């Protein structure tokens, strides 16, 4: 019943811009905290950004503060993530994360910076 | 109706057992009177009340 | 140690002053279940079974009798008849 | 068994009294049969039930 699907990925160069999406079904997004994780090849899965369930506070990881932007759309049941000032260290498969009872992981979309 | 003093005893006992049966379908404050949809649709520590 | 391998460190054969642990303001929540924290200094116990783990900051309300969650239903389950205190504080400055 | 009409009255009176006293080891659905271990670390608007 609950499923996250990810889109909006593509191939960009160093310093390009992109905007992902995480369309959700089976639950409203005004009640649950939302996260994103990424998997670089050869690296472990690391947390990217978060907005709480109230939609008030924003958090980011240490290397992505000041450059990435997280946005939420409660009307379309979709959470988006914005790319600015892309470096090739962020070459990863980006998964959106939510805890609705138990945590569900989408298949993600490959985003490469080259 | 000559035999009413035996018939009222059987009628009172039958109405007592049927009243005992018919209060199995009472919620007593519940969503449902059946245990199974209480156990299925509700989390078990707050299904305990 | 984290919640897949939550440490159980039992305490026995001592005198446990809980008025020191009550009046410390460093702890965020002090959810408790058995018999009063005013008379926690007044009674005597058989075993303690003290535990020690780190959760997420949104996973505070999972630590209760009969919750739901990947911590609650898959990793670390409390009984419905749990008698103890949950003592938690923020550890963003240490982790 | 000659004096059974006297003995069964004392037997059912004593066994009713014992069944009354044997009720005193029941929390009726609480956590424990000790009153303070029910009440006093639970918050006082939620141990009264």
């Amino acid at each position: 019943q609950v499923q996250l699907v990810e889109s909006g990925g593509g191939l960009v160069q160093a310093g390009g811009s992109l905007r992902l999406s995480c369309a959700a079904s089976g639950f409203p997004v005004k009640n649950f905290e939302m996260e994103w994780y990424r998997k670089a090849p050869g690296k472990e899965r690391e947390w990217v950004a978060a907005i709480q369930s109230g939609g008030v506070e924003t958090y980011y990881a240490d290397s992505v503060k000041g450059r990435f932007t997280i946005s939420r759309d409660n009307a379309k049941n979709t959470v988006y993530l914005q790319m600015n000032s892309l470096k090739p260290e962020d070459t990863a498969v980006y998964y959106c994360f939510v805890y609705v009872g138990r945590s569900y992981i989408g298949q993600g979309t490959q985003v490469t910076v080259s | 109706s000559a035999l009413g003093k035996l018939q009222d005893v059987v009628n009172q006992n039958a109405q007592a057992l049927n009243t005992l049966v018919k209060q199995l379908s009472s919620n007593f404050g519940a969503i449902s009177s059946v245990l199974n949809d209480i156990l299925s649709r509700l989390d078990p520590p707050e299904a305990e009340v | 140690a984290s919640v897949y391998a939550w440490n159980r460190k039992r305490i026995s054969n001592c005198v446990a002053d809980y008025s020191v642990l009550y009046n410390s303001a460093s702890f965020s929540t002090f959810k408790c279940y058995g018999v009063s924290p005013t008379k926690l200094n007044d009674l005597c116990f058989t075993n303690v079974y003290a535990d020690s783990f780190v959760i997420r900051g949104d996973e505070v309300r999972q630590i209760a009798p009969g919750q739901t969650g990947k911590i609650a239903d898959y990793n670390y389950k409390l009984p419905d008849d749990f008698t103890g205190c949950v003592i938690a504080w923020n550890s963003n400055n240490l982790d």
